[PDB]
């Protein structure tokens, strides 16, 4: 329901904004994970992103409604990176990382993180 | 989706965990919050939310849900009660409802 | 005190549940049930009401409260939840919400 | 709120189909039952009338507009005689007798049962 290239724009600045935050944790809480669990982490802000993209759109929609023009692909791009800033992922990566919860590293997370984040496919509702 | 749970704070001012897990049909899963509906797609795998105890629609983050609550609970004066419930719609058959509770310990 | 109420769960769909009250003067008290918003009036001393599993819109009997409900509850497939919440409305003070669960076992 | 003489046609009503009701269970389960657990149940009538009049208003004005003219009192009386007779006390008879939970009779309860049903006071909201 949404222009690909608007689309694009959002889902690589929610992900860039996730993983610089992922990259601040990890500085501090790091050293003690395994090369896995931090692929596991970087997995869980793109599952997040696709978990979440249907409530993202409502939000997104109320405020292109409210700009005073018709969006261009910067506004996307400035909202995706709101989204990205905003979302505090760091109270799951402690509560993974506390409870040894950080989830098995599997197949279909290598896909997904091998993917361009442009590419990470999204479920309209 | 059999396989889900949620993981309780002991503080208002961290959010609840919810975790749910999909094997596998799943059409729409809708969250019933404080503050509004909220959709949510459950991919195949592991699913995450944050639940929150307390409301700022200001400077809460986008699309974050709110517990109902807190409640009394009768004969229980240590503990209140935060709860959210969800709908799944399924492709075929009655949709399924879920209670998301968490009970916070009094001041 | 306000909070305790006193609840006797059925353990089938069929029999309803029983509460029992006993009584900042309280201006009003209403329960959110499934089948609407249920007032009623505590009156000093004991106050007792049905509150019923299932809904017959046509055979009900009138001002009946229906249970929220059935939910699903985490890691836990021998019971389902039912529920209601009332709010309790004071002259001096803010409201009360209170949470009333019963739990039934699943067929 | 509500004209007088309709209050009353409705508590009447209400309080005879109770009584009606409790009078039929206690030829079955009235042997074992002292004088004032007697007195107690004929006051949790009352009393149920009492809690849950608010919520018998709500019906009986839905009831009373679908007339499509003005009431009267004979209207009330069919409406209080209809509620007299659904409400199934017995659910509370049984559970209360069962459980050995028939309230002591206190002077509060005599009092409501030594009024007229016409003098029962309710509160509307
Ligand atoms: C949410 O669920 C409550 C019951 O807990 C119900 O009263 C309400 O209508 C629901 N809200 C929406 C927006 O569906
Ligand atoms: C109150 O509820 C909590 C959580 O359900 C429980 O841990 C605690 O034992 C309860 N206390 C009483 C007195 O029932
Ligand atoms: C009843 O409570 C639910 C939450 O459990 C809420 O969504 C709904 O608005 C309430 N109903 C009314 C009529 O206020
Ligand atoms: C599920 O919860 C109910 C009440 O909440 C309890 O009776 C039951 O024991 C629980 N499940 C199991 C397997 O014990």
């Amino acid at each position: 329901f949404l222009n690909k290239a608007f689309e694009v724009a959002l889902k690589v600045q929610i992900i860039a904004g996730f993983d610089r935050g992922l990259v601040k944790w990890l500085r501090v809480h790091g050293r003690t994970l395994s090369t896995v669990q931090k692929k596991a982490l970087y997995f869980v802000n793109r599952r997040y992103m696709q978990t979440h993209w249907a409530n993202y759109m409502l939000w997104i929609n109320k405020k292109i409604d409210a700009l005073g023009r018709t969006p261009v692909v910067g506004d996307y791009t400035r909202l995706g990176a709101e989204i990205g800033r905003r979302i505090d992922m760091a109270y799951f990566y402690d509560f993974l990382k506390d409870k040894n919860m950080i989830p098995k590293y599997l197949p279909y997370m290598e896909e997904i993180n091998r993917m361009r984040p442009a590419d990470v496919p999204v479920k309209y509702m | 989706a059999a396989d889900w749970d949620v993981y309780c704070s002991q503080d208002e001012s961290i959010p609840a965990k919810f975790i749910s897990r999909l094997v596998t049909a799943l059409e729409k899963t809708e969250i019933n919050c404080s503050n509004g509906l909220v959709p949510i797609t459950q991919e195949f795998g592991i699913n995450m939310m944050l639940i929150q105890y307390t409301r700022n629609e200001l400077l809460d983050s986008p699309g974050m849900c709110v517990f109902w609550g807190p409640y009394s609970v009768p004969k229980n004066d240590t503990v209140v009660l935060y709860t959210v419930t969800a709908r799944l719609k399924w492709s075929e058959g009655p949709p399924t409802n879920l209670s998301i509770q968490c009970y916070m310990p009094k001041s």
